[PDB]
């Protein structure tokens, strides 16, 4: 029993978050497309700076 | 007169005070209570109201896992069947992550102290810095204020720092301490009423302003699991839910769920927020508490006093059943508590009203679970944020509607999608329930706020301040992601926000910029902190007098002042008045001068350069006073000293004036016979690098220990000047025609003695320290010989610095149009080890509004208490800005 162990996952306080200096790199599918994801993360870092 | 006219009077004085006295039991009966500010912290990763809001608009679920830093054995707590000893059958609950998270330095709180401290009282404390700063107040302010603390709280049993342990655990100073770490000195209860706790504290709370006792409130509550007692042993009776979901008026309500959280109000009398130009965010318009009494157990719903309290605070607001738009139901999610309550919400409110507007039910339990004792505040918060944004957010969890209860009637109805709120022919008006479990109910109803200009001053200071560098860049940050979603607010009201409605702490930063396409930028800059054109940055001194300087010659440049005749009134005034008190004894006006005009003489003329400083370091000095920077000394130079006498109360206006012009034509016949130059020298160096010339050059002034000033006849000072080359020394020559500080003024003795002749010295209400003596001096001694003696022997400007360094000043202001003995006050500053700051007012081609704003925002982040006030005028509109972006640090016991 010493030698026993489980990954899992703990719950912790959403970050503050802080502004997305300079240009990011996004890379996506072609097959995704403007879909789902890759748009709202888009803009999300559009937003964010 | 007729007697029906005389009674007539008494009987109109007689009706007024009828009049009077029935407002004002109008007003101590139920008088609208503004709640002014908010703050909460919730599950879900709510930490402000927007966010509360945010989280109940999306309909997100916060209910989560448990908590896994806490020490609790989760793994080894959990199986299926309801009945076994330290065992729960739930997973998920509403938690706060980051409840042991607490700021310690920044209430003065040590480490040791923290870590045996409830997280209640750390929360608490937090909450309410929050709310203070959110309502428009400075929390460091409202020391000595009467200001009360009511608090719903239990004990939860959380347990060289053995007298913490003591009071960091108590319920008793859960409230008390608040108002011992701010300073509050109205009445501070903790109420302890099980879930309806903070709701029923709100009550008090307006009670407690409704009777005077109190100006303002804290009426909130606080909820924390230390240990997981609350969800093993309630469990026994299969009291929470499978799930743990909090099922609000659902038919799939099968229990409850516990929930983590604070949230908090700061709450004024409506008429008073009315004065003091507060934001009110919403209305408590009345209030009501009472008792289920006898019921089926005492742990058991009674609709009939739901009936009565729902009823009791309706008549307490003077508001009538239809008059409501919606309900904050309790909405615990149990299977016996739902139909009590949704009967008793149908009875009460949907009895009489519209078909098509009926009572809209909601939960924010269904939300975020059940709360605890802070759920109830936590509910108006909601209940607040829906009224601000005319929309009302849907309940979550709501197959349909619960069979238990009949919904024939049609005048309530849940909220399974959000429903636009109507704006029209009335305010929108609205309640919240907090039914207590020890049988205390509570009913709050809330009321929208009533509907309630001066010029842009040119480029107004934003100032920024905290407690370190590194919440410095936090705020800084947290202000430019807050402007970034905000459609171009005005500049001037962020201004007087940020002086007036904040905190000033020690490390402090400052934006000076006329046009608002830099701002951004510099907000950027000081949050990477990077160095920014526009961005001043500083540490302020907690103690130390301030000085200012009256340099004399070399402080002078063509249209220097012209722009404040314009944009300054003051300084306008300022001028002028010198103007008068100088057209006696001079061929010209000031005005001209300043302003350039065609035909006034130029500064070339010795003549008009010392009146025209004279007068210019008068009247910035006077703005600096104006603006609530009031010197506690003053120090002159050669002439400045003049100036000098004038600020510090020993000479009149006219006096100086007559002094300073009659002084300046007198030197006119030493015009051309020689000059001076500066070396950058100690005094010994100087003083035996001339002595193979002798008498012929004197040491004119020691501006500093390594730079001073020899005047002499121009061959003496030129044969010098290539001895200076050959040693290599920067000697350079200071544009005059005048060797003052010498023998040959001398010549001309009688005739300054003729000078300050007529002229009524006084005592000094400012300390004067002479440059002659290096002392302190009396204001009477200033007499004519006190004159000559200043304009011939050596200026000790040197001496006098480190006198007044030792004397425990440590703000040196220099009040010209362009520093000039900037560069000796800090190299003397540096060769003492005194941590004094220089600054100054205007500097060349700068002597715009903008340049002055700049001089105050360095003067403030040096930590001089700039009144600004009269800066940026009495009062503007309240914008609303982030709060302290606390530096938190993990304090929790280990088991």
């Amino acid at each position: 029993d010493d030698l026993r162990y489980k990954v899992t996952w703990k719950p912790t306080a959403v970050a503050d978050g802080a502004s997305a200096t300079g240009t990011w790199l996004v890379v996506v599918p072609e097959s995704l497309a403007g879909g789902g994801w890759p748009v709202v993360v888009a803009r999300a870092v559009d937003q964010a700076g | 007169v007729t007697d029906s006219e005389k009674v007539a009077e008494y009987l109109r004085r007689a009706t007024l005070d009828l009049r009077a006295a029935r407002q004002r039991i109008r007003e101590l009966e139920s008088e609208p209570i503004a709640i002014i500010g908010m703050a909460c912290r919730l599950p879900g990763g709510v930490d402000s109201p927007e966010g509360l809001w945010e989280l109940v608009d999306s309909g997100t679920d916060a209910i989560a896992g448990f908590p896994l830093d806490r020490g609790w054995d989760v793994e080894g707590m959990y199986d299926p069947d309801a009945e076994a000893p330290g065992k729960t059958y739930v997973k998920e609950a509403g938690f706060l992550y980051d409840a042991g998270e607490f700021d310690a330095g920044f209430f003065g709180i040590s480490p040791r102290e923290a870590v045996s401290m409830d997280p209640q009282q750390r929360l608490m404390l937090e909450a309410s810095w929050e709310a203070f700063e959110r309502a428009g107040l400075d929390p460091a302010r409202q020391r000595g204020t009467a200001t009360g603390v009511f608090v719903g709280a239990t004990a939860t049993g959380y347990v060289g720092a053995e007298g913490f342990a003591i009071t960091g655990n108590m319920t008793a100073v859960t409230s008390g301490r608040i108002s011992y770490t701010l300073g509050l000195q109205g009445p501070a209860v903790t109420i302890d009423t099980a879930c309806s706790s903070s709701l029923v504290a709100l009550h008090l709370a307006c009670q407690s302003l409704r009777q005077g006792e109190c100006t303002t409130a804290l009426a909130g509550g606080v909820t924390v699991m230390p240990t997981p007692t609350a969800f093993t042993e309630f469990s026994r009776q299969r009291g929470l839910a499978p799930d743990g979901r909090c099922k609000s008026f659902a038919a799939a309500a099968d229990g409850t769920n516990w929930a983590e959280g604070v949230a908090v109000l700061v709450v004024e009398r409506l008429s008073d927020a009315r004065r003091n130009g507060h934001r009110v965010l919403a209305v408590v318009r009345g209030t009501a508490i009472n008792q289920d009494g006898a019921s089926n157990g005492l742990s058991a719903p009674n609709d009939l006093a739901q009936e009565r309290v729902i009823r009791s605070a309706l008549d307490n607001a003077g508001l009538t059943a239809s008059d409501v738009d919606a309900v904050e139901a309790h909405g615990t999610g149990t299977t016996l508590g739902d139909p009590i309550e949704a009967q008793a919400l149908l009875a009460a409110y949907g009895h009489e009203r519209p078909a098509h507007r009926p009572l809209r039910v909601g939960s924010l339990k269904s939300n975020i679970g059940h709360a605890g004792p802070a759920a109830g505040v936590a509910g108006v918060i909601k209940m607040v944020m829906a009224m601000r944004h005319g929309v009302l957010p849907r309940s979550l969890h709501i197959d349909e509607p619960t069979p238990q209860v009949d919904w024939s009637s049609g005048a309530v109805t849940l909220l399974t999608e959000p429903v636009d709120w109507p704006d029209s022919d009335r305010p929108r008006r609205a309640g919240v329930s907090a039914f207590g479990i020890s049988g205390t109910n509570a009913h709050v109803i809330l009321e929208q706020a009533p509907t309630q200009p001066a010029p842009p001053v040119p480029a107004a200071p934003w100032l920024l301040s905290a407690k370190t560098p590194a919440a410095l860049r936090a705020q800084a940050r947290r202000l430019h992601t807050h402007l970034a979603r905000h459609p171009h607010p005005d500049p001037t009201d962020i201004a007087h926000a940020l002086a007036t409605t904040r905190t000033p702490h020690e490390h402090r930063a400052a934006l000076v910029t006329d046009d608002h396409g830099t701002r951004g930028p510099a907000l950027a800059a000081l949050a990477e902190g990077a160095p920014d054109a526009c961005l001043i940055s500083g540490t302020a001194l907690s103690k130390g007098r301030t000085v200012f300087v009256f340099p004399g010659q070399g402080s002078q440049w063509t249209g220097m002042g012209r722009e404040l005749l314009h944009t300054s009134p003051e300084f306008a005034a300022y001028i002028a008045e010198c103007e008068t008190a100088l057209n006696d004894f001079v061929d010209w006006s000031l005005t001209d001068v300043l302003r350039g005009t065609e035909g006034a003489p130029g500064y070339d003329r010795v003549d008009v350069v010392q009146p025209a400083l004279f007068a210019v370091m008068v009247s910035l000095a006077r703005l600096w006073q104006h603006h609530g920077i009031h010197p506690d000394a003053v120090i002159g130079h050669s002439q400045g000293e003049i100036a000098a006498a004038h600020i510090a109360g020993a000479l009149s206006l006219q006096d100086a004036a007559r002094i300073v012009a009659l002084r300046s034509q007198a030197l006119l016949p030493l015009a051309g016979l020689g000059g001076m130059t500066s070396l950058a020298l100690p005094h010994d160096q100087a003083l035996q690098l001339i002595q193979p010339w002798g008498q012929d050059l004197s040491i004119a002034s020691v501006n500093g220990p390594h730079s001073t000033v020899v005047s002499g006849t121009t061959h003496a000072l030129d044969e010098l000047h290539t001895t200076c080359d050959t040693q290599g020394v920067r000697a350079r020559r200071i544009p005059v025609d005048y060797a003052s500080h010498s023998a040959q003024v001398e010549s001309i003795r009688d005739t300054v003695l003729q000078a300050a002749t007529g002229i009524n010295p006084q005592p000094t209400t400012i300390p004067l320290y002479s440059t002659v003596t290096g002392q302190p001096i009396d204001g009477t001694q200033l007499d004519a010989d006190y004159w000559y003696t200043n304009l011939r022997h050596t200026v000790r400007f040197e001496e006098t610095t480190r006198a007044l360094l030792g004397s425990g000043h440590r703000h040196f202001i220099e009040t010209t149009a362009h520093p000039v003995l900037a560069l000796a006050l800090e190299e003397t500053i540096e060769a003492t080890g005194s941590d004094a700051r220089v600054t100054g007012t205007l500097r060349r081609d700068h002597g715009d509004l903008t340049q002055l704003h700049t001089a105050l925002a360095t003067a403030w982040t040096h930590g001089i208490d700039v009144d600004w006030t009269a800066v940026l005028g009495d009062r503007r509109t309240p914008f609303e800005l982030p709060t302290y972006a606390f530096q938190r640090q993990r304090y929790w016991l280990e088991p």
